[PDB]
């Protein structure tokens, strides 16, 4: 019939006094069963612990025993309450976690964190109102938001951005979060929160120079390198991967999209086009892609790649032979000698015409006029068809005439013949 | 000052009939010269003198052998030589007429510009071609229409030859969730006595960026069910929306499996937001389930929204 109630603190030395049952004169007392935790003094009815009890280790902190008497037996039901100490701290599921905000997230964007638990009874358990940022928030970019579940079961913690995150200034934060329990000596737990700031494509590529400049000889072979451009992009990953391109796609140059090297793809020709002022673009691989631009001035350098040519001009122009009457006075123009060389005066040097046989009798002469590249072929002496009816004059023309040995420019040359019949 | 070597500068308008008069070589001789019997003509190969000009080698009169195009060739030079060896160096300059109006490659151009593009971003526009020279070529531009002036301005900076090339410059804020289409008109003109002109329509459309996150229509949802509720049956439907377009605004749903409490028996339809029961409940093991449901869009780096869901489970009897 009778029932008594004792309490004992956990974590106490073996042999701690639990309680003493209310005895009756002339009885002794034993436990009805052997108990792992307790033992009874049979003459006093005092109950003692046999080991150090861990309340967190028990299936139940209420234990039910039955004390039995000697003599004519009666039973005594005992209830032992194992009382809790605040000997566990609040703990997080992981000592450290990682969370991510996008740079240029709006003020008030949040991301969820972990909450703590505590293995003591609820009155020594986590105070879910106490979560606090204690280190790492020097810049004042963050605050905590706590949500206590209205049903009384548990809580949720969130980290809230106050806006103004810029990955290119601060890509990483490390916050320390402290939570308290509610126990006699207050205990604390801690969570390290690593904050990654995720990159957006907010920076465009930028060329190292806004004006490039290259010089290229017109005989540069295909595949040869012309000018290397390079841009930088202050973002990360794909957002800063740059592809280069020329704006005008109809030139004889070529831009490798990944290296920014401009090479020659089609043969150049100074005589056709001396210089190309081109716009180069650099484009990142972000979505919203962004673009930078620069200017590139490629001047071609003239090469001596054209022979000088001599043409004769004379009065049956539809014929391949000139004619001169035997009666023509000394000084009569018989033909013009015009030189054409498509290169520029730099690559050409001096151009000179020289007579290569045919005029052994000195009946004609070749005379430079006062106009560049035109000579006159005149009658120099009396003629008569009976002695000589025809002549064949051969002239050679040459650019870079009189150049010293070891000069950088090789001279080019051609020959031309003019035959002259005498009429009467 | 040397009678033996003179020069003559002649001029002729392009696009005149073949046979048109240009000038007379004898005008370049010293005054009082006996008219020569004939002239020798020297021109360099490639000069076009033989094909485009008709020179009377007896009289010295120069005409056009054909209709001359300044845009093709603007200058001829040759030397005339008398039979006794005096020279006249003559140049003919072909005068430019305004036989070309400015011309855009398209009457309707379409430009895509991302919403919220940074102030001062420049978009080069196709020029109006005009083959004529100097003031006769394209001189300027004018932009009209909605946003012209406040949201977009037109600017020209000379490229090669000083040919002005136009660029459209972002000067105001662009928001695709306010106004996503701009109809602009671009005008061009050369510098004739009455300028010749071209018009082109420019359709600017804003590309959507992922600047909204999904938002639930309640911050917390509640459902109340019997612990006898059969698996496979619905429990509750949540709803989030996203103001962007396309993938950026395409919302899907999941349950957060780390921070939820009482997580296992439930799943949610990734596209409809319907939470359903997957395994039987048990009032005596858990009376209340606290879940967090999440919405993500389809953006390149998805943006996220979440809401609380409290499920109250009632005992059978
Ligand atoms: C006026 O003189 C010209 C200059 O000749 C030089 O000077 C004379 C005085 C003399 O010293 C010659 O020995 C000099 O070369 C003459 O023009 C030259 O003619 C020669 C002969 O044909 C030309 O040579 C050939 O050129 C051809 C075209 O370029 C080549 O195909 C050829 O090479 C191959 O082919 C032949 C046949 O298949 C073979 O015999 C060769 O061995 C080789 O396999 C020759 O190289 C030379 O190019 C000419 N030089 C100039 C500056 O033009 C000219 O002769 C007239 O024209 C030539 C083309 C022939 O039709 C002659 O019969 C013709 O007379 C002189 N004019 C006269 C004499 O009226
Ligand atoms: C949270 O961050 C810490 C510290 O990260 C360091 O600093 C960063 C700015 C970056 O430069 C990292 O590379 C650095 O390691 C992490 O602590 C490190 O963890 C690794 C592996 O766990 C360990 O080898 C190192 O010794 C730790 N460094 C220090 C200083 O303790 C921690 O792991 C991060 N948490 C998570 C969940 O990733
Ligand atoms: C049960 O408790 C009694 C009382 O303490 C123990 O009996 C004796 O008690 C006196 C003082 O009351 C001590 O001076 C003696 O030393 C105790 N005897 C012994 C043998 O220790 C009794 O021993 C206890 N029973 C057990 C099993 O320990
Ligand atoms: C959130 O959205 C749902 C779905 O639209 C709403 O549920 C509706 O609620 C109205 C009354 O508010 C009822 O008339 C409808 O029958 C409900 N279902 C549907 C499919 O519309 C819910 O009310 C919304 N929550 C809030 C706070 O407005
Ligand atoms: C949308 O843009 C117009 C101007 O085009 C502006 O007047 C209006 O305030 C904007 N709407 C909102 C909701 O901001
Ligand atoms: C008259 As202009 C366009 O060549 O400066
Ligand atoms: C896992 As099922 C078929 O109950 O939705
Ligand atoms: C449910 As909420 C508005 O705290 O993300
Ligand atoms: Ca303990
Ligand atoms: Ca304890
Ligand atoms: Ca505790
Ligand atoms: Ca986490
Ligand atoms: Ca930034
Ligand atoms: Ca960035
Ligand atoms: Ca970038
Ligand atoms: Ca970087
Ligand atoms: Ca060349
Ligand atoms: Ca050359
Ligand atoms: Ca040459
Ligand atoms: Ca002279
Ligand atoms: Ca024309
Ligand atoms: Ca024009
Ligand atoms: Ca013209
Ligand atoms: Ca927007
Ligand atoms: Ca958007
Ligand atoms: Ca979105
Ligand atoms: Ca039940």
């Amino acid at each position: 019939e009778p029932r008594q109630v004792f309490q004992v603190l956990e974590e106490q030395p073996p042999g701690t006094l639990v309680g003493t049952i209310q005895t009756r004169p002339g009885f002794t007392y034993r436990l009805s069963e052997s108990h792992a935790l307790f033992a009874i003094n049979s003459s006093t009815g005092a109950l003692y612990t046999t080991s150090t009890i861990d309340r967190e280790s028990l299936p139940s902190d209420v234990i039910n025993l039955v004390v039995l008497s000697s003599a004519p037996t009666y039973p005594t039901e005992v209830r032992v309450l194992v009382r809790d100490l605040n000997d566990n701290a609040p703990v997080f599921p992981d000592p450290s976690i990682v969370v991510t905000f996008k740079e240029d997230s709006s003020s008030g964007r949040q991301v969820i964190l972990d909450t703590a638990t505590d293995s003591d009874i609820g009155s020594n358990g986590v105070d879910h109102r106490s979560y606090r940022i204690i280190r790492g928030n020097e810049a004042g970019r963050f605050r905590l938001d706590i949500t206590l579940n209205p049903s009384g079961e548990g809580a949720f913690l969130h980290l809230v951005s106050k806006g103004g995150l810029d990955r290119e200034v601060t890509p990483q934060y490390q916050l320390l979060v402290e939570v308290e329990d509610k126990g006699e000596p207050k205990r604390r737990g801690y969570l390290q929160v690593n904050v990654t700031v995720q990159d957006i494509n907010d920076n465009p590529p930028v060329f190292g120079s806004s004006h490039y400049q290259a010089g290229v000889p017109e005989d540069a072979v295909v595949g040869s390198s012309v000018l290397q451009v390079a841009a930088a992009d202050a973002d990360e990953g794909t957002n800063a991967d740059i592809r280069y391109r020329l704006q005008d796609e109809g030139t004889p140059f070529q831009m490798d999209p990944e290296t920014g090297l401009i090479t020659v793809r089609e043969p150049l020709d100074f005589e056709a086009r001396r210089q190309y002022s081109l716009t180069v673009q650099a484009m990142d691989r972000g979505v919203p892609s962004l673009t930078g631009r620069a200017e590139a001035l490629i001047q071609l350098l003239d090469v001596n790649d054209n022979d000088p040519v001599v043409k004769f001009r004379y009065f049956p122009a539809t014929s391949r032979y000139a004619s001169v009457d035997e009666n023509a006075q000394v000084g009569t123009v018989v033909a013009l000698l015009t030189v054409t060389d498509a290169d520029s005066p730099a690559a050409n040097g001096n151009i000179s015409v020289q007579i290569l046989g045919g005029n052994e009798q000195r009946h004609f002469e070749v005379q430079s006029s006062k106009v560049p590249n035109l000579s006159l072929i005149k009658v120099a002496s009396a003629l008569d068809r009976e002695r000589i009816p025809s002549y064949n004059l051969t002239v050679s023309v040459s650019d870079n005439y009189g150049a010293p040995p070891g000069a950088a420019v090789q001279a080019r040359s051609s020959v031309a013949s003019l035959v002259i019949f005498v009429n009467d | 000052a040397d009678p033996q070597a003179g020069s003559l500068d002649l001029q002729i308008d392009e696009e005149q009939p073949a046979g048109t008069l240009i000038g007379d070589i004898s005008a370049g001789l010293p005054a009082g010269t006996a008219a020569p019997l004939m002239y020798f003509i020297s021109a360099q190969e490639g000069s076009g003198v033989g094909t485009d000009l008709a020179i009377d080698e007896h009289s010295g009169v120069v005409r056009t052998a054909r209709v001359l195009d300044r845009e093709q060739r603007d200058r001829y030079r040759f030397t005339a030589v008398t039979p006794d060896g005096a020279t006249v160096e003559v140049t003919v300059r072909v005068a430019d007429i305004n036989d070309h109006a400015p011309a855009f490659p398209q009457a309707r151009a379409a430009l895509q510009v991302p919403e919220h593009t940074a102030f001062g971003t420049r978009y080069p526009l196709e020029p109006a071609r005009d083959a004529d020279a100097g003031r006769l070529g394209t001189q300027g531009y004018a932009l009209s229409g909605d946003g012209a002036g406040e949201t977009f301005r037109l600017e020209t900076r000379p490229g090669p030859d000083g040919t002005p090339v136009p660029e459209l410059v972002v000067t105001g804020e662009l928001d695709r969730e306010n106004r996503s289409h701009y109809m602009l008109q671009l005008e061009a003109y050369d510098g004739g006595s009455p300028p010749r002109r071209a018009q082109a329509l420019l359709d600017v459309t804003l590309l959507d960026i992922n600047d909204h996150a999904p938002a639930f229509n309640q911050s917390r949802y509640h459902a109340v069910v019997s612990e006898s509720l059969a698996p496979g049956s619905p429990v509750l439907q949540v709803f989030a929306s996203d103001a962007d377009a396309g993938v950026n605004g395409a919302v899907t749903y999941e349950i957060n499996r780390r921070q939820s409490e009482g997580d296992g028996p439930f799943s949610i339809d990734a596209h409809t937001g319907l939470l359903q029961l997957e395994r039987p409940l048990d009032f005596e093991q858990r009376r209340v389930h606290e879940l967090v449901v999440q919405a993500r869009d389809g953006g390149a780096h998805p943006e996220l929204g979440s809401a609380f869901v409290t499920v109250h489970v009632r005992d059978a009897n």
